[PDB]
């Protein structure tokens, strides 16, 4: 239920952050590193494949983002429709006046 | 007791001149002398 | 005579106008205030009953109800003539006091009522109890009274209490009671229900041979009973409760 | 209408997805502000930093006051009926228009 959504939109959160970040270095340091002393670890052994696995970065960010995004927006209609469903919540003049309708029916009649 | 049998009693009387059988009644007096005065009653009913 | 079918519970006053709310959500009904007074009376232990069957136990002695309807101008004090009169004013009943006292009482003295203890058995999801019952209409003579008559019987008065609740009508003859019940003392009045209110869901069978509409009203017992899950609890209680004979005392409140 | 709790409560469900495109926005901009920074020109090197701190604290308090609206549907719980009356309305315009019928005066 609730509690459900809380921690659903927890790792939503965290995910987001986390994919954030892992752009962030991908693009930063796009530009590949090399360095003489053995504690770099940047290593780029065949030459196109190192576009393919920036493709893949551009691609997983891209669809993780709007997916991301697209749920959330989700979630918060849900939260609205939930808000709008499921929350449950003289004798004497009438004498007179069907007197007079009555006699005035009959004298019509 | 309860508002809502009084209340749905009320509003169904209310409507007890309309719905209720109709009648009539007639009366005649006959002026005759020697204090002797027959009457002569009739109710029209439509059951 | 009839078998009743019936299911219990218990609900916290702190949810009571929430809990009536939601039944008025289903039913389609409101709430219907009522009252009434029960007696119980008992066998008369200066007469020895040698007539108990001891070597075969053909009956055992039982007790007896006798119930009235009072009206509300004997339970509403000079504070609440100006409410109307509706389900609302149980929320001012939280008082071990009420206006009807034990002199009251005492000058009224129907409907009067036999009972046995549940079928048993463990394959049962409904409390089923077998109710003989007959009406009272009038009286007379030179002691014509409730306690005269009870005592030419041979019975005798042993307590009494007061209910106060409401009533939901639903389909099927279904009938829903919230109710709070006073005990009555000349040395004064105390709610048993203190705190909250008694649930009790029934419904009536007048002849215990038909099975077809046995299953059918514990068919419904149950739908309902499904319906209120995670609100209110309804459960089956005690068999050794509901038994009511002389030779054992307890008294489901 | 409907009762003014439900008013603000989807004001503010409104105030929270309007923040979330906002948020997707100025991700927009500072996506593009970052591929001139790689390009060279050092002129918005400041805006960046303003750019992800709105970024961020945009972020952080759309989902704050989201979570603040899922709290409040804990306690929210405990907080045809219309048709018991229904019938009761209908007769009482039935009668006014009798009465319109009944007084040949109000008929113009």
């Amino acid at each position: 239920m609730s509690n459900q959504a809380l921690y659903e939109k927890l790792e939503q959160t965290r995910t987001i952050l986390s994919v954030k970040l892992a752009e962030l270095i991908n693009m930063t340091t796009i530009a590949d590193r090399n360095d003489d002393d053995e504690g770099s670890f940047a290593q780029e052994n065949s030459e196109l494949a190192v576009a393919t696995t920036s493709v893949m970065m551009v691609n997983n960010q891209t669809m993780q983002l709007i997916k991301n995004v697209q749920d959330l927006l989700i979630l918060t209609r849900s939260i609205k429709e939930k808000w709008l469903l499921n929350q449950i919540p003289d004798e004497k003049q009438i004498e007179e006046l069907l007197d007079n309708c009555i006699e005035t029916f009959v004298a019509e009649k | 007791d309860d508002e809502n049998i009084t209340k749905l009693n009320k509003e169904i009387r209310a409507f007890d001149k309309l719905l209720n059988i109709p009648r009539r009644e007639l009366k005649i007096n006959l002026p005759l002398t020697e204090h002797k005065s027959p009457n002569l009653s009739l109710m029209l009913e439509s059951p | 005579m009839v078998q009743q079918l019936s299911l219990f519970g218990s609900i916290g006053d702190d949810g009571y106008d929430l809990l009536i709310s939601t039944l008025t959500t289903i039913s389609g009904n409101p709430p219907l205030l009522y009252n009434s007074l029960c007696t119980v009376w008992k066998p008369n232990p200066s007469y020895d009953v040698e007539n108990v069957n001891s070597r075969n136990q053909l009956v055992e002695p039982n007790r007896i109800k006798l119930s009235k309807e009072v009206p509300f101008s004997y339970l509403i004090d000079e504070t609440m003539m100006d409410k109307p009169l509706n389900f609302r004013i149980l929320k001012s009943f939280t008082n071990d006091k009420i206006p009807l006292n034990y002199a009251m009482t005492r000058n009224i003295l129907w409907s009067l009522q036999i009972s046995d203890i549940p079928a048993a058995g463990n394959n049962r999801s409904v409390s089923m109890q077998t109710i003989a019952e007959t009406i009272i209409l009038s009286s007379a003579g030179k002691n014509s009274s409730v306690s005269s008559l009870m005592n030419g019987l041979g019975y005798v008065f042993e307590f009494q209490y007061l209910t106060i609740g409401v009533k939901f009508f639903m389909k099927h003859g279904l009938i829903l009671e919230l109710q709070k019940i006073w005990q009555i003392e000349e040395a004064g009045n105390s709610q048993i229900t203190s705190g909250g209110f008694l649930l009790k869901a029934y419904i009536n069978v007048s002849r215990g041979t038909d099975i077809d509409r046995i299953n059918y009203t514990e068919t419904a017992l149950m739908n309902l009973k499904k319906e209120l899950q995670g609100y209110i609890e309804l459960s089956v209680p005690d068999r050794q409760s509901m038994d009511s004979r002389v030779a054992h005392g307890n008294i489901l409140i | 209408m409907q009762p003014p709790y439900i008013q603000e409560r989807l004001k503010s469900l409104n105030d929270i997805e309007t923040q979330l495109c906002s948020m997707l926005q100025e991700a927009s901009q500072v996506t593009f502000i970052f591929g001139e920074l790689k390009r060279g020109n050092e002129s918005v090197k400041p805006q960046f930093e303003n750019h992800v701190k709105q970024f961020y604290e945009r972020l952080d308090k759309s989902t704050t006051q989201l979570r603040k609206e899922i709290q409040l549907l804990d306690e929210n719980v405990g907080t045809n009926k219309k048709a018991l009356g229904q019938d009761t309305e209908k007769m009482e315009e039935q009668l006014d228009l009798l009465s319109a019928i009944l007084d040949p005066s109000k008929s113009k």
